[PDB]
Protein backbone atom coordinates (compact mmCIF):
# COMPACT_ATOMS: atom_id res chain seq x y z
CA UNK A 1 0.00 0.00 0.00
CA UNK A 2 3.00 2.50 0.56
CA UNK A 3 5.37 3.59 -2.14
CA UNK A 4 8.76 3.93 -0.04
CA UNK A 5 10.22 1.39 2.83
CA UNK A 6 12.16 4.17 4.58
CA UNK A 7 9.00 5.53 5.33
CA UNK A 8 8.20 2.42 7.36
CA UNK A 9 11.48 2.24 9.01
CA UNK A 10 11.07 5.82 9.60
CA UNK A 11 7.79 4.52 11.47
CA UNK A 12 8.72 1.57 13.46
CA UNK A 13 11.82 2.76 14.93
CA UNK A 14 11.48 6.40 15.72
CA UNK A 15 9.31 8.23 18.46
CA UNK A 16 5.62 9.27 17.94
CA UNK A 17 5.94 11.71 20.24
CA UNK A 18 8.55 14.85 19.73
CA UNK A 19 11.90 14.44 21.25
CA UNK A 20 14.87 16.85 20.66
CA UNK A 21 17.57 13.75 20.55
CA UNK A 22 15.91 13.23 17.00
CA UNK A 23 13.90 15.61 15.65
CA UNK A 24 15.40 19.23 17.43
CA UNK A 25 13.76 21.81 15.07
CA UNK A 26 10.10 20.66 16.39
CA UNK A 27 10.89 20.24 20.11
CA UNK A 28 12.92 23.59 20.22
CA UNK A 29 9.41 25.34 18.72
CA UNK A 30 7.31 24.41 21.72
CA UNK A 31 9.77 25.46 24.43
CA UNK A 32 10.06 28.89 23.07
CA UNK A 33 6.29 28.87 22.94
CA UNK A 34 5.98 29.65 19.33
CA UNK A 35 3.55 27.67 17.95
CA UNK A 36 0.32 28.32 15.83
CA UNK A 37 -2.10 25.48 17.38
CA UNK A 38 -2.12 25.23 21.64
CA UNK A 39 1.21 27.98 22.22
CA UNK A 40 0.98 28.33 25.76
CA UNK A 41 1.53 24.46 26.10
CA UNK A 42 5.20 24.32 27.67
CA UNK A 43 4.97 26.54 30.50
CA UNK A 44 2.11 24.61 32.12
CA UNK A 45 3.72 21.23 32.24
CA UNK A 46 5.84 20.91 35.82
CA UNK A 47 9.87 20.69 36.59
CA UNK A 48 9.56 16.87 35.77
CA UNK A 49 8.76 17.36 31.80
CA UNK A 50 10.28 20.91 31.29
CA UNK A 51 14.26 19.83 32.49
CA UNK A 52 13.69 16.95 30.71
CA UNK A 53 13.20 18.06 27.62
CA UNK A 54 14.83 21.89 27.93
CA UNK A 55 18.24 19.95 28.91
CA UNK A 56 17.88 17.62 26.18
CA UNK A 57 17.55 20.24 23.70
CA UNK A 58 20.01 23.11 23.88
CA UNK A 59 22.66 20.23 23.97
CA UNK A 60 21.28 17.24 22.08
CA UNK A 61 22.07 13.31 22.47
CA UNK A 62 23.92 11.15 20.49
CA UNK A 63 22.36 8.48 19.44
CA UNK A 64 23.52 5.81 16.93
CA UNK A 65 20.93 5.12 13.84
CA UNK A 66 22.73 1.87 13.20
CA UNK A 67 19.24 0.20 14.61
CA UNK A 68 17.70 2.22 12.02
CA UNK A 69 19.11 2.19 9.10
CA UNK A 70 19.29 -1.13 8.55
CA UNK A 71 14.88 -1.39 8.83
CA UNK A 72 15.47 0.41 5.93
CA UNK A 73 17.06 -1.81 3.70
CA UNK A 74 15.57 -4.93 5.34
CA UNK A 75 12.17 -3.43 4.82
CA UNK A 76 13.00 -2.27 1.19
CA UNK A 77 14.42 -6.46 0.20
CA UNK A 78 11.15 -7.61 1.89
CA UNK A 79 8.75 -5.37 -0.12
CA UNK A 80 10.21 -7.01 -3.58
CA UNK A 81 10.25 -10.48 -2.26
CA UNK A 82 13.50 -11.34 -2.51
CA UNK A 83 13.01 -12.45 1.07
CA UNK A 84 10.05 -14.09 3.33
CA UNK A 85 8.10 -12.05 5.15
CA UNK A 86 8.47 -14.96 8.00
CA UNK A 87 12.86 -14.62 8.25
CA UNK A 88 13.09 -10.87 8.19
CA UNK A 89 13.45 -11.09 12.21
CA UNK A 90 16.64 -13.33 11.48
CA UNK A 91 18.02 -11.90 8.68
CA UNK A 92 18.19 -8.18 10.91
CA UNK A 93 19.07 -10.42 13.60
CA UNK A 94 22.23 -10.79 10.88
CA UNK A 95 22.66 -7.65 9.51
CA UNK A 96 22.91 -5.79 12.43
CA UNK A 97 25.51 -8.71 13.78
CA UNK A 98 27.31 -7.56 10.10
CA UNK A 99 27.60 -4.35 10.28
CA UNK A 100 28.64 -3.88 14.26
CA UNK A 101 31.33 -6.91 13.24
CA UNK A 102 32.69 -5.27 10.45
CA UNK A 103 31.43 -1.38 11.25
CA UNK A 104 33.74 1.69 10.28
CA UNK A 105 33.40 4.91 8.90
CA UNK A 106 32.47 3.72 5.36
CA UNK A 107 30.05 1.44 6.27
CA UNK A 108 27.77 3.92 8.12
CA UNK A 109 28.31 5.98 5.07
CA UNK A 110 28.07 2.84 2.80
CA UNK A 111 24.12 1.54 4.19
CA UNK A 112 23.70 5.46 3.95
CA UNK A 113 24.37 5.21 0.36
CA UNK A 114 22.14 2.03 -0.29
CA UNK A 115 19.09 3.65 1.74
CA UNK A 116 18.99 6.28 -1.09
CA UNK A 117 18.85 4.09 -4.54
CA UNK A 118 16.04 1.53 -2.53
CA UNK A 119 14.05 5.15 -2.44
CA UNK A 120 14.42 7.15 -5.96
CA UNK A 121 16.51 4.30 -8.12
CA UNK A 122 13.88 2.05 -7.33
CA UNK A 123 11.99 3.96 -9.67
CA UNK A 124 12.28 0.84 -11.82
CA UNK A 125 10.29 -1.03 -9.93
CA UNK A 126 7.62 1.68 -10.69
CA UNK A 127 9.10 1.80 -14.26
CA UNK A 128 8.53 -2.23 -15.41
CA UNK A 129 5.30 -2.09 -13.30
CA UNK A 130 3.69 -0.03 -16.35
CA UNK A 131 6.06 -1.07 -19.25
CA UNK A 132 5.53 -4.46 -17.90
CA UNK A 133 9.16 -5.88 -19.73
CA UNK A 134 9.32 -8.47 -16.88
CA UNK A 135 7.53 -11.40 -19.37
CA UNK A 136 6.47 -9.56 -22.21
CA UNK A 137 8.66 -7.59 -23.91
CA UNK A 138 11.73 -8.80 -23.79
CA UNK A 139 10.19 -12.50 -23.21
CA UNK A 140 8.45 -11.80 -26.17
CA UNK A 141 11.13 -10.51 -28.47
CA UNK A 142 12.67 -13.72 -27.93
CA UNK A 143 9.21 -14.78 -29.71
CA UNK A 144 9.46 -12.72 -32.28
CA UNK A 145 13.08 -13.90 -33.07
CA UNK A 146 11.87 -17.13 -33.64
CA UNK A 147 8.76 -17.06 -35.96
CA UNK A 148 9.66 -17.11 -39.41
CA UNK A 149 9.84 -14.15 -41.47
CA UNK A 150 9.34 -15.52 -44.70
CA UNK A 151 5.91 -16.24 -45.47
CA UNK A 152 4.55 -17.01 -49.09
CA UNK A 153 1.12 -15.75 -48.83
CA UNK A 154 0.43 -12.30 -47.00
CA UNK A 155 4.08 -10.89 -46.76
CA UNK A 156 2.82 -7.80 -45.30
CA UNK A 157 -0.16 -8.99 -42.97
CA UNK A 158 2.05 -11.42 -41.14
CA UNK A 159 4.39 -8.09 -39.86
CA UNK A 160 1.04 -5.82 -38.85
CA UNK A 161 -0.54 -8.76 -37.15
CA UNK A 162 2.46 -9.31 -34.26
CA UNK A 163 3.17 -5.68 -34.68
CA UNK A 164 -0.33 -5.25 -33.05
CA UNK A 165 0.34 -8.27 -31.05
CA UNK A 166 3.51 -6.64 -29.35
CA UNK A 167 0.89 -3.51 -28.55
CA UNK A 168 -1.14 -5.65 -26.48
CA UNK A 169 1.08 -6.78 -24.44
CA UNK A 170 2.20 -3.16 -23.92
CA UNK A 171 -0.74 -1.72 -23.00
CA UNK A 172 -1.72 -4.05 -20.42
CA UNK A 173 0.51 -4.27 -17.56
CA UNK A 174 -0.81 -7.35 -16.22
CA UNK A 175 -0.48 -9.87 -19.21
CA UNK A 176 2.92 -11.57 -19.49
CA UNK A 177 4.39 -14.21 -21.96
CA UNK A 178 6.60 -16.81 -20.45
CA UNK A 179 9.26 -19.71 -21.13
CA UNK A 180 7.16 -23.38 -20.27
CA UNK A 181 8.91 -26.13 -22.03
CA UNK A 182 9.89 -26.31 -25.53
CA UNK A 183 6.97 -23.56 -26.06
CA UNK A 184 6.19 -20.10 -24.95
CA UNK A 185 2.25 -19.19 -23.51
CA UNK A 186 0.57 -16.05 -23.11
CA UNK A 187 -2.21 -15.44 -20.03
CA UNK A 188 -4.31 -12.65 -20.38
CA UNK A 189 -3.94 -12.10 -16.91
CA UNK A 190 -2.58 -13.08 -13.48
CA UNK A 191 -4.58 -15.30 -11.35
CA UNK A 192 -6.55 -15.62 -14.92
CA UNK A 193 -7.77 -17.80 -17.55
CA UNK A 194 -7.55 -17.91 -21.31
CA UNK A 195 -4.00 -19.26 -22.06
CA UNK A 196 -3.01 -19.50 -25.24
CA UNK A 197 -0.79 -21.49 -26.54
CA UNK A 198 1.26 -18.83 -28.30
CA UNK A 199 3.71 -21.91 -30.55
CA UNK A 200 0.93 -23.93 -31.63
CA UNK A 201 -0.78 -20.85 -32.93
CA UNK A 202 1.10 -19.33 -35.30
CA UNK A 203 2.31 -22.40 -36.57
CA UNK A 204 -1.58 -23.16 -37.50
CA UNK A 205 -1.24 -19.40 -38.81
CA UNK A 206 1.46 -19.94 -40.99
CA UNK A 207 0.33 -21.01 -44.38
CA UNK A 208 -2.92 -19.46 -43.53
CA UNK A 209 -2.42 -15.67 -44.33
CA UNK A 210 -3.51 -15.79 -47.38
CA UNK A 211 -6.80 -17.35 -48.32
CA UNK A 212 -9.25 -14.64 -50.09
CA UNK A 213 -12.03 -16.68 -48.72
CA UNK A 214 -15.89 -16.55 -50.06
CA UNK A 215 -18.52 -15.15 -47.31
CA UNK A 216 -20.26 -18.52 -47.42
CA UNK A 217 -18.17 -20.83 -45.46
CA UNK A 218 -18.81 -21.53 -42.04
CA UNK A 219 -18.09 -24.89 -40.84
CA UNK A 220 -15.14 -25.74 -42.58
CA UNK A 221 -12.39 -24.45 -39.98
CA UNK A 222 -12.95 -27.49 -37.59
CA UNK A 223 -9.95 -29.37 -39.80
CA UNK A 224 -8.32 -26.00 -40.59
CA UNK A 225 -8.06 -23.71 -37.37
CA UNK A 226 -8.01 -24.16 -33.64
CA UNK A 227 -10.14 -23.21 -31.10
CA UNK A 228 -6.91 -21.09 -28.74
CA UNK A 229 -5.88 -19.47 -32.31
CA UNK A 230 -9.95 -18.70 -32.21
CA UNK A 231 -9.46 -17.24 -29.23
CA UNK A 232 -5.70 -15.60 -29.79
CA UNK A 233 -7.88 -13.39 -32.55
CA UNK A 234 -10.62 -12.57 -30.08
CA UNK A 235 -7.88 -11.26 -27.68
CA UNK A 236 -6.20 -9.40 -30.56
CA UNK A 237 -9.44 -8.26 -31.34
CA UNK A 238 -9.71 -4.86 -29.97
CA UNK A 239 -6.22 -3.75 -30.42
CA UNK A 240 -7.40 -4.31 -34.05
CA UNK A 241 -7.88 -1.35 -36.03
CA UNK A 242 -10.01 -1.65 -39.53
CA UNK A 243 -6.76 -1.09 -41.36
CA UNK A 244 -4.82 -3.85 -40.20
CA UNK A 245 -6.12 -7.05 -42.60
CA UNK A 246 -8.74 -4.95 -44.62
CA UNK A 247 -11.65 -7.00 -45.80
CA UNK A 248 -11.21 -9.97 -48.10
CA UNK A 249 -8.86 -12.32 -46.36
CA UNK A 250 -10.35 -14.98 -44.19
CA UNK A 251 -8.97 -13.12 -40.96
CA UNK A 252 -10.94 -10.36 -42.62
CA UNK A 253 -14.01 -13.17 -41.64
CA UNK A 254 -12.50 -13.58 -38.71
CA UNK A 255 -10.92 -10.41 -36.86
CA UNK A 256 -13.41 -7.71 -37.87
CA UNK A 257 -16.83 -10.36 -37.51
CA UNK A 258 -15.02 -10.98 -33.58
CA UNK A 259 -15.10 -7.20 -33.06
CA UNK A 260 -18.18 -7.35 -33.97
CA UNK A 261 -18.94 -10.03 -31.21
CA UNK A 262 -17.63 -8.24 -28.52
CA UNK A 263 -19.53 -5.55 -29.52
CA UNK A 264 -22.58 -7.07 -29.06
CA UNK A 265 -21.31 -7.47 -25.14
CA UNK A 266 -20.69 -4.42 -25.20
CA UNK A 267 -23.93 -2.77 -25.21
CA UNK A 268 -25.87 -5.48 -24.40
CA UNK A 269 -24.36 -5.59 -20.47
CA UNK A 270 -25.80 -2.81 -20.29
CA UNK A 271 -29.35 -3.54 -21.46
CA UNK A 272 -28.70 -6.92 -19.12
CA UNK A 273 -27.51 -3.99 -16.23
CA UNK A 274 -31.40 -2.76 -16.85
CA UNK A 275 -33.27 -6.02 -16.46
CA UNK A 276 -31.67 -7.49 -13.28
CA UNK A 277 -32.49 -3.62 -12.38
CA UNK A 278 -35.95 -3.87 -12.78
CA UNK A 279 -37.16 -7.12 -11.40
CA UNK A 280 -37.05 -5.70 -8.21
CA UNK A 281 -38.94 -2.47 -9.48
CA UNK A 282 -41.81 -4.41 -10.31
CA UNK A 283 -41.67 -7.38 -8.28
CA UNK A 284 -40.51 -10.58 -9.90
CA UNK A 285 -39.21 -14.08 -9.28
CA UNK A 286 -35.51 -14.10 -8.65
CA UNK A 287 -35.24 -17.34 -10.25
CA UNK A 288 -37.17 -16.60 -12.88
CA UNK A 289 -35.27 -13.43 -13.59
CA UNK A 290 -32.26 -14.87 -15.20
CA UNK A 291 -33.87 -17.93 -17.44
CA UNK A 292 -35.64 -15.68 -19.74
CA UNK A 293 -33.36 -12.88 -19.83
CA UNK A 294 -30.39 -14.65 -21.01
CA UNK A 295 -32.17 -16.76 -23.93
CA UNK A 296 -32.94 -12.87 -25.32
CA UNK A 297 -29.79 -12.28 -25.25
CA UNK A 298 -27.43 -15.50 -26.20
CA UNK B 1 -59.50 -54.53 30.33
CA UNK B 2 -58.32 -50.58 29.56
CA UNK B 3 -56.16 -50.47 26.19
CA UNK B 4 -53.93 -47.92 24.77
CA UNK B 5 -53.97 -47.74 20.99
CA UNK B 6 -51.24 -48.80 18.74
CA UNK B 7 -50.92 -48.14 15.23
CA UNK B 8 -48.02 -49.18 12.24
CA UNK B 9 -48.78 -48.93 8.89
CA UNK B 10 -47.65 -51.94 6.29
CA UNK B 11 -46.17 -51.04 2.63
CA UNK B 12 -44.41 -53.82 0.29
CA UNK B 13 -43.33 -53.92 -3.37
CA UNK B 14 -42.41 -50.63 -3.72
CA UNK B 15 -40.45 -47.83 -2.20
CA UNK B 16 -40.79 -44.21 -1.25
CA UNK B 17 -39.70 -41.53 -3.86
CA UNK B 18 -39.02 -37.59 -3.35
CA UNK B 19 -38.74 -35.52 -6.45
CA UNK B 20 -36.99 -32.41 -7.08
CA UNK B 21 -39.17 -30.38 -8.58
CA UNK B 22 -40.49 -27.72 -6.19
CA UNK B 23 -44.17 -28.42 -5.75
CA UNK B 24 -42.90 -32.09 -5.68
CA UNK B 25 -44.69 -32.85 -8.75
CA UNK B 26 -43.71 -34.69 -11.99
CA UNK B 27 -44.69 -32.33 -14.61
CA UNK B 28 -41.82 -33.90 -17.46
CA UNK B 29 -38.46 -35.54 -17.40
CA UNK B 30 -36.53 -32.83 -16.22
CA UNK B 31 -38.22 -30.59 -12.85
CA UNK B 32 -38.32 -26.85 -12.22
CA UNK B 33 -35.77 -26.68 -9.98
CA UNK B 34 -33.25 -29.41 -12.26
CA UNK B 35 -33.15 -27.15 -15.34
CA UNK B 36 -32.44 -23.93 -13.06
CA UNK B 37 -29.56 -22.08 -13.67
CA UNK B 38 -28.24 -22.96 -9.85
CA UNK B 39 -28.07 -26.61 -9.78
CA UNK B 40 -26.26 -26.34 -13.63
CA UNK B 41 -23.83 -24.07 -13.29
CA UNK B 42 -22.69 -24.43 -9.61
CA UNK B 43 -21.60 -27.54 -7.38
CA UNK B 44 -23.20 -28.55 -4.38
CA UNK B 45 -22.42 -31.12 -1.87
CA UNK B 46 -25.13 -32.44 0.14
CA UNK B 47 -24.82 -34.10 3.76
CA UNK B 48 -28.31 -35.78 4.46
CA UNK B 49 -28.95 -38.37 7.21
Amino acid sequence: QQVDPAMLAALQSQPSGVTPSDDWAAAMDRILALTTRNPEAFRQQPQANRFSAILEAVVPSRTNPTHEKVLAIVNALTESKAIRKDEAGLIYNALLERVARYNSTNVQANLDRLTTDVREAVAQRERFMHDTNLGSQVALNAFLSTLPANVPRGQEDYVSFISALRLLVAEVPQSEVYQSGPDYFFQTSRQGLQTVNLTQAFKNLQGMWGVRAPVGDRATISSLLTPNTRLLLLLIAPFTNSSTISRDSYLGHLITLYREAIGQTQVDEQTFQEITSVSRALGQQDTGSLEATLNFLL
Amino acid sequence: VPSLTQKKFLCDRTMWRIPFSSNFMSMGALTDLGQNMLYANSAHALDMT
